[PDB]
């Protein structure tokens, strides 16, 4: 979904990610943790 | 046409200075006895203005018969009559006014030797030079940007602002009665052996001294009263313009950027207004009584300085423009300053799970360094303006001094005359330089509440609400074609031809992935927004046809992320009906959604009041909440917008029984939207809305059948 996006991965999200779906913030969210690859991850409620 | 006319006055004018020039003088002088010399001028001033004014109105009424030519020869003849009127009635009210002054000290030369001045050619001219830039004036006048916007918010105050002038004035009278009633200091304290004088004028001082501390208490009172209301009412103006625009108005305008514009920018404005407005009248009065003094000093350097003063109002008509420029960028940098806090102390977890909080620290310094750049100009525009004000003043004061200098030397000026009028006009000359002080905060002010008076004069781009409230509503909702765009990203269609209708009585699941568009159907559903293309029917009625608290009390909805506001749990479940509801109604509701085994274990009870972010609240408890305070209503429409994520096994019973048990099932028609199969199962209709189009829809058991869509997505985990 972020190739959808008008400009990908430099489209403003909106305050508090408001121009986004759930999932699509969820998955942001996801690959924000993912891209520090961390020791300790901790999924809470990741995937509800 | 313009001939006649140009012939009629060029006529008039000889009639004048042959005529009425020699004739009207003997007459009036045979007529009237020699011991009433004012009285011989007054007659001559009114029959010259008679005469006068019969011609004109014969010229008038001649070239109103003609109208082939233009306006303009009408619209230059009707300043015919106040020409003669001033021609007429100069003189003999100056001597009027000579005579009334003074009983014993007449200026004498326009009252006695009348015909020695009506007939005086000079007098003559100077007569008709003196009354042609008065009536042009008075012509002029008569014939009759943001700062009146700026302005337009003392309106309903004028009854109590010239009471505030009134007493101003009386002050004024009262400080200036002092010397006219005890002269000068030196005349009364240094006598020796005063018993009489000294103590009688220490007392009337002293009493004039109090009045005009009272008085001037008593105004500043009634001002500073008037100008708290004017403050109030325009913030609430404001915040309500703010409140009645479109859903996406806040989407493009960012929470903490509108709350610096309604908090901020109205409370800076409203203290300029204030401050600026008791300045500006206080030393326009004050100035009046000095032109008034120094008007009785010289007239004719009075007049001197009053031409002149456009010469130093110039300038600041030029950079006024720039002021506003410069506070509107300060406006905009503060409101970024503002939104940066605002969204970093909001997610103060999120900030500290990431070790972040010097990047906000960093976007806020980088906001105050915008501002510090701007504050660098005002400076310096600061000093710059005050030298300019300072010298343009002393430039007022070196011309009328050296002018001054010529006259007294040419013996047109006495010297006391001349150096009385000298000390009073310096202090003219200094409530001028306050005047132009003041100019550049009121473009300033201007400069501010732009972004304000935008809000309020703005047009929300939405339908307004209608006038329906029915007493009993069906709740049957029709699509109807409805396609839909959100305004920022409009060349992108989210939903495309959903046909499909809620009947009260029935479940009609909403299914299928993320960025479907399911949420965006429940805004619709709403009226958050309105859709691009068909039609929504609520009752057979478009929703904007409804009242806006009668629609929302009759379509309630409980979101993907509730939120839930910053006061007890009892305002949170009632949050927005009219009449307060008794605590068995909510008690009620909270039994229906789940949500009374939490409530009523907790300390306080429904008295607990909730945190900002509700985070006391956990996750399906604040569902729980956001389910009782939608279900108080008694709404026709339910929408269930993934309530269901995070309710327990003990609420998710409750809503079941809610949607597919319940006796009141039959009074409303639910869209629930979810992705739980176990409630999904019992609906009677479901939708499978992929793409933000719906594939396929029918029963649980049709879909099966199918082995389309939905059969892949129940059968996705199996695999
Ligand atoms: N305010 C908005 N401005 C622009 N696009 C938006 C806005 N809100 C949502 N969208 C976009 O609209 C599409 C549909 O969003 P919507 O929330 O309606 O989908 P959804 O199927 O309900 O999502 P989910 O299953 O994750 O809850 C997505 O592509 C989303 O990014
Ligand atoms: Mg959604």
């Amino acid at each position: 979904f972020i190739q959808e996006m008008e400009h990908g991965i430099y489209t403003d999200v909106g305050e508090k990610g408001s121009q986004l779906a759930a999932g699509q913030k969820q998955r942001l969210a996801i690959a924000r943790a993912l891209v520090r690859d961390p020791r300790v991850l901790i999924l809470d409620e990741a995937t509800s | 046409g313009a001939s006649l006319a140009w012939l009629g006055t060029v006529l008039l004018l000889l009639a004048d200075w042959v005529l009425l020039r020699t004739a009207l003088p003997r007459i009036f002088s045979l007529l009237v006895p020699t011991a009433l010399p004012l009285l011989r001028v007054w007659a001559v001033g009114l029959s010259r203005w008679a005469v006068l004014w019969l011609g004109a109105c014969g010229v008038l009424r001649a070239t109103v018969g003609s109208k082939s030519e233009n306006a303009g020869a009408q619209g230059w003849l009707a300043a015919l009559k106040p020409l003669a009127a001033a021609l007429g009635l100069a003189l003999p009210g100056l001597a009027l006014f000579r005579e009334l002054i003074s009983w014993g000290a007449p200026g004498s030369a326009d009252s006695t030797r009348l015909l020695h001045w009506g007939s005086h050619p000079t007098a003559f001219v100077v007569s008709y030079a003196a009354a042609l830039p008065a009536a042009a004036l008075w012509h002029k006048l008569g014939s009759l940007n943001p700062v009146r916007r700026l302005l337009g918010c003392l309106g309903s105050e004028t009854r109590r602002l010239s009471l505030f002038l009134v007493l101003v004035v009386l002050s004024s009278l009262g400080e200036m009665a002092i010397p006219f009633f005890t002269g000068r200091l030196t005349d009364w304290i240094l006598q020796d052996g005063s018993a009489d004088t000294f103590t009688r004028n220490l007392t009337l001082m002293s009493i004039l001294t109090i009045a005009s501390a009272v008085l001037e208490f008593v105004g500043d009172g009634i001002y500073n009263n008037t100008m708290g209301h004017v403050h109030s009412h325009l913030q609430g103006e404001v915040f309500g313009a703010v409140l009645r625009q479109e859903t996406e108005f806040f989407q493009q305008n960012q929470t903490g950027n509108i709350m610096s514009r309604v908090t901020e920018d109205t409370s800076t404005l409203s203290d300029s207004l204030s401050e600026n407005l008791s300045l500006f009248l206080w030393y326009l009065v004050r100035g009046l009584c000095l032109l008034g003094i120094m008007l009785w000093g010289s007239v004719s350097l009075t007049m001197v300085t009053l031409i002149t003063l456009p010469l130093l109002f110039l300038l600041p008509k030029k950079v006024g423009k720039w002021y506003q420029l410069l506070e509107v960028q300060v406006r905009e940098s503060l409101a970024k300053s503002s939104q940066v806090a605002i969204e970093a102390l909001s997610a103060m977890p999120t900030v500290r799970s990431f070790a972040n909080e010097e990047g906000e620290a960093q976007k806020f310094r980088e906001k105050l360094q915008e501002i510090k750049t701007l504050n660098q100009k005002e400076a310096v525009a600061y000093a710059v303006n005050s030298w300019t004000t300072s010298i343009s003043c002393m430039l007022l004061k070196v011309g009328i001094l050296y002018i001054g200098g010529q006259l007294v030397t040419s013996g047109a000026v006495s010297s006391g005359n001349l150096v009385t009028f000298v000390l009073y006009q310096m202090q003219f000359t200094q409530a001028v330089e306050v005047l132009l002080s003041i100019y550049p905060r009121v473009q300033k002010a201007v400069g501010s509440s732009e972004k304000i008076f935008e809000y309020l004069d703005r047009t929300p781009r939405c339908p307004p609400s209608g006038l329906l409230t029915p007493l009993h509503l069906e709740g049957l909702v029709q699509f109807q074609d409805v396609s839909f765009a959100y305004p920022n990203r409009p060349d992108v269609l989210v939903l495309q031809g959903l046909t499909f209708t809620l009947r009260p009585g029935e479940v009609t699941a909403l299914v299928g992935p993320n960025g479907s568009g399911k949420s965006t159907v429940a805004a619709l559903l709403q009226n958050l927004y309105q859709p691009t293309g068909g039609q929504l029917l609520l009752d057979g009625k478009p929703l904007p046809q409804y009242e806006h608290r009668y629609l929302h009390r009759q379509v309630a909805a409980v979101g993907q992320e509730p939120q839930v506001f910053g006061r007890s749990l009892q305002e949170n479940i009632a949050y927005g009906l009219t009449q307060k509801p008794t605590m068995e109604e909510i008690t009620a509701a909270a039994v229906k959604s789940g949500a009374h085994s939490f409530i009523s274990g907790l300390p306080q009870g429904y008295d607990t009041e909730v945190d900002e972010a509700g985070s006391q609240l956990s996750g399906g408890q604040r569902q729980a909440v956001a389910l009782a305070r939608a279900l108080i209503r008694k709404p026709c429409v339910l929408i269930l917008d993934d309530a269901t994520s995070a309710l327990d096994a003990n609420s998710q019973l409750q809503v079941e029984q809610l949607l597919y048990e319940s006796p009141e099932r039959y009074s409303r028609s639910v869209l629930l939207i979810t992705q739980h199969l176990s409630l999904v199962e019992q609906a009677d209709h479901i939708l499978f809305l992929e793409g933000g189009a719906i594939r396929e829809g029918g029963t649980h058991q049709q879909l099966m059948e199918k082995k389309g869509c939905y059969w892949a997505m129940v059968q996705a985990p199996a695999d």
